[PDB]
């Protein structure tokens, strides 16, 4: 029981205004007993606390952020969410999901979430261009090439090849976009006879493609 | 679809955020704000065993309690100078509440000591606001038995159970020290009031002793805690000599108003746990507090023999006693 | 509770001793 | 809302003990016993591990302890490993009403092999080529330290930019990787008779040449 989900766009333009929504399975009330909370964590940096929230109308935040800052329970309260107006590139981060929880003391962050990556830019959402990439004198692989923002995944054989399978670190070109590679290590019997497909997904612009590899 | 469990349950208050009340103040982390609308649920026909005398919302009030004095409590000297200020003092309702998956057993049957089946059961997600009142030999503004009175006891046979009566009338207790002997204070309590439940006492105590004689008397011995009426107003603790209450006499002829004498200390027993701890005096105004007195705790001599009656004498200092005379009729109860 | 020193405490009247919480009372 | 103060970084060897330290105020760590640890993995979520000073979730070895004396609290890990290379961090509630993560120690295990790297090398896709640009790929891996230093060629023939290159990024199994893409034209990758990926750490260089 009791997961977090981290649901929202991934792009936001400076001076706009941004939000995100966590989703439960656990029930937000009730269960108990427990408040929750928005954190976040800009990338090769530390985390910082963002806000807390109760099912009743309770909101306790950071007082960095008291003036672009709002948590709120919605449908059937199920469900929290973040609003944080007027923001820079200094609000980048990894936002995660966490539950507390307050039983008779402990304070304490737990069940927490897998975050959701927020990229702050005036630049354009860019769905990536994927080609094979076939080996010689061994391992192969798939390349993303011009994206943004990040994440993309690439997963292999719609699920069933996690066995050895290196998904690089991405790279920002010196140009506003990414690129990242994803490899494969393979026996040389096997090709000739097993159809490898590549799975590259990129949400800030709904792209799905698969790409075979010789 | 349920059985008998523990498992750490959560408080709630209306606790406000910037008072210095210490138990406001503890609540604020701790526990959660209160339930605006707390929903009750009788149940189809179901009937419980509750047991008021082995109850681990019992042993948890316990713990919340003492986290809270020592702690908002600050004495003077170390421990086992410290700098101790004064602080503002007034307990406040804590309700307890069950987290998820488990839920609260209530039960309804007015005339019910915490023991045996209920049948008349309910369902709480929260228990009701019990103020968390360290007190002795009375019990302090709380509950209050809704039809006759109430005796309750792990085991009246056994002398060595302490008794804790459940007053259907509550009658007020006017403790005060005047502003200016500092440590010298007082308690008021209309006589011809109090006289009448003590005497509705005794009848309800001879039902449960086969209509013989039932004597007060005096405690037998043991620290001035439990001798005296031991318990703290506005952060200060009180001792006053209860040999007024029980007046066997003044019951035929005699009068109105009683007047107790009470001392206040500064270096006392901790109920927390063995050992003592000195507090800062007093200060030239006036402290006042106002209980209801909701019930008592008596001991029983046993002895008899048996001569043809029974003799009973305050007692208390098991604080868990206090949380019982509250929490009797709650149980959690686990589903999944 | 330091229950024997209780009971020796009380012991002092002929009265016997026992633990009531954290203090010592006698009978 | 302080900002809690842990050493950057601390370092043991398998089967050592090790703590590391986190201060606060009179009104934080001082305060209350609500002083939480995180374990963080790159790249995955926090992870509790302590909460309320000294607490255990169910499911969180014994070598993991909680301490607070004053102002300072402090983590204490036993029988060291490898699986605790990470970033640990603290947090507190605080009076009145929030609460604050410390700054993060990174616990280095020492007493470790060296890996060498591992290169592999990709030409431009049959299929770029045909859209013209072209891309070259070169993909190191599974060595140890952190950083490398690549650089590539062209026949003799000092070649950028290119010449993208990514930084140290360590994985789960405690060894780094990195990444470097050779961006060219298609009618350039044409123009010469192979193309090379030289990578260097510590004393080795490391060749992969691909040729049309
Ligand atoms: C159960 O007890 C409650 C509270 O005392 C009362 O309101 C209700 O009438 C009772 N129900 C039954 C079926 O006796
Ligand atoms: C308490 O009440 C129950 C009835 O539910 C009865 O079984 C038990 O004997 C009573 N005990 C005392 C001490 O009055
Ligand atoms: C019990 O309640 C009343 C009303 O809140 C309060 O004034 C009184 O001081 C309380 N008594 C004690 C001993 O806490
Ligand atoms: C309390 O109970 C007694 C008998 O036990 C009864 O005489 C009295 O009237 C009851 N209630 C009151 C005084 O409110
Ligand atoms: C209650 O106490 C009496 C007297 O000490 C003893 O005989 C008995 O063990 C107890 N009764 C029950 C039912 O436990
Ligand atoms: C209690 O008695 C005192 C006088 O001794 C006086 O303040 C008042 O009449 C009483 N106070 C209350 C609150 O009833
Ligand atoms: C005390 O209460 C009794 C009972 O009603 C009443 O007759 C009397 O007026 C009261 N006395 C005082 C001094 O308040
Ligand atoms: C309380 O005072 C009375 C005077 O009536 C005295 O007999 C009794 O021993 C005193 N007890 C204590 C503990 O002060
Ligand atoms: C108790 O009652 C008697 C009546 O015999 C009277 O002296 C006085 O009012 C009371 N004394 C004490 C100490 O309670």
């Amino acid at each position: 029981e009791v997961q977090l989900v981290e649901s929202g766009p991934g792009l936001v333009k400076p001076s706009q205004t941004l939000s995100l929504t966590c989703t439960v399975s656990g029930a937000s009330i009730s269960s108990g007993g427990y408040f929750w909370s928005w954190i976040r964590q800009h990338p090769g940096k530390g985390l910082e606390w963002i806000g807390n929230i109760y099912y009743i109308g309770n909101t306790y935040y950071n007082p960095s952020l008291k003036s672009r800052l709002t948590i709120s329970v919605d449908t059937t309260q199920n469900q929290f969410s973040l609003k944080l107006t007027s923001v820079t590139a200094a609000d980048t981060a990894v936002y995660y999901c966490a539950r507390v929880p307050r039983l008779r003391g402990g304070n304490y962050f737990d069940s927490w979430g897998q975050g959701t990556l927020v990229t702050v830019s005036s630049a354009s959402t860019k769905g990536p261009s994927v080609f094979p990439l076939a080996p010689s004198s061994a391992a192969l692989g798939c390349l993303v090439k011009d994206y943004f923002p990040e994440p993309v995944t690439v997963s292999w054989n719609s699920g069933a090849l996690t066995s050895g399978v290196h998904t690089f670190p991405a790279v920002l070109q010196s140009s506003g976009l990414y690129s990242l590679s994803s490899v494969v290590t393979v026996p040389s019997s096997s090709l000739g006879t097993q159809t490898y497909i590549c799975n590259v997904n990129h949400k800030p612009s709904n792209t799905k493609v698969d790409k075979r590899v010789e | 679809v349920w059985k008998d469990a523990d498992t750490t349950l959560f408080c709630a208050s209306d606790a406000k955020a910037h008072e210095t009340e210490v138990h406001n103040v503890w609540a604020t982390h701790a526990c959660v704000p209160t339930d605006p609308n707390p929903q009750e649920i009788h149940l189809e026909n179901v009937t419980e065993n509750f047991n008021m005398w082995k109850n681990n919302m019992v042993e948890q009030m316990q713990e919340d309690v003492i986290s809270l004095w020592d702690q908002s409590l600050q004495p003077c000297v170390k421990l086992t100078k410290q700098a101790c200020p004064k602080i503002s003092f007034d307990p406040i309702p804590i309700h307890y509440c069950t987290p998820a998956g488990y839920v609260i057993l209530k039960c309804n049957d007015k005339n019910f000591n915490g023991t045996g089946p209920c049948k008349n059961v309910s369902s709480v997600q929260c228990t009701h606001g019990i103020k968390p009142v360290v007190s002795t030999q009375l019990l302090l503004n709380g509950s209050l038995a809704e039809e006759e009175i109430i005796i309750r006891s792990e085991n009246l046979t056994n002398n060595a159970k302490t008794i804790i009566v459940h007053l259907n009338k509550s009658v007020e207790i006017n403790c005060t020290r005047p502003s200016n002997d500092i440590r010298k204070a007082y308690c008021e309590i209309n006589g011809t009031k109090w006289n009448k439940v003590l005497k509705q006492v005794t009848e309800k105590l001879k039902e449960h002793f086969n209509n013989k004689t039932i004597i007060f008397q005096p405690p037998s011995g043991g620290d001035l805690e439990i001798t005296m009426h031991s318990f703290n107003c506005r952060g200060e603790f009180f001792y006053c000599n209860t040999t007024q209450l029980f007046n066997n006499t003044c019951i035929k002829g005699c009068n109105g108003t009683i007047t107790l004498p009470c001392k206040i200390k500064q270096i006392i027993n901790m109920w927390q746990g063995t050992g003592q701890a000195m507090y800062a005096p007093p200060i030239d105004g006036k402290i006042n507090c106002v209980s209801n007195i909701t019930g008592i705790l008596l001991t029983r001599d046993g002895g008899a023999n048996n001569t043809s009656n029974e003799t009973f004498r305050p007692g208390g200092g098991n604080i868990k006693d206090n949380w019982r005379s509250e929490l009797y009729k709650y149980k959690v109860v686990q589903i999944e | 509770x330091n229950l024997h020193f209780c009971q020796l405490r009380c012991k002092s009247l002929g009265l016997l001793g026992r633990c009531a919480x954290t203090y010592c009372a006698c009978v | 809302q302080s900002v809690l103060t842990q050493p950057a970084s601390v370092s043991g060897s398998p089967g050592q003990s090790i703590t590391i330290s986190c201060t606060g105020t009179s009104s934080d760590v001082g305060g209350y016993k609500y002083v939480s640890w995180y374990q963080q993995h790159p790249d995955k979520a926090p992870k509790l591990m302590i909460y309320e000073v000294s607490n255990r979730p169910s499911g969180v070895s014994n070598r993991f302890s909680g301490s607070k004396s004053g102002n300072t609290a402090s983590l204490t890990i036993s029988g060291l490993q490898a699986e605790d290379e990470a970033d640990y961090y603290c947090s507190s509630y605080t009076s009145s009403s929030t609460w604050v993560f410390g700054g993060g120690t990174k616990l280095t295990v020492l007493g470790q092999p060296k890996a060498a790297p591992s290169v592999t090398l990709f030409p431009p896709s049959s299929e770029e080529l045909q859209a013209n640009k072209a891309t070259l790929v070169c993909l190191i891996s599974d060595f140890y330290p952190g950083a490398v230093t690549v650089a590539w060629k062209a026949d003799s023939s000092p070649v950028k930019a290119g010449v993208e290159t990514t930084t140290p990024s360590k994985q789960s199994n405690n060894k780094y990787a990195a990444s470097s893409y050779l961006s060219l034209t298609p009618e350039q990758w044409k123009s010469h008779r192979s193309y090379s990926c030289q990578v260097t750490h510590e004393g080795s260089t490391v060749e992969k040449t691909v040729a049309p």
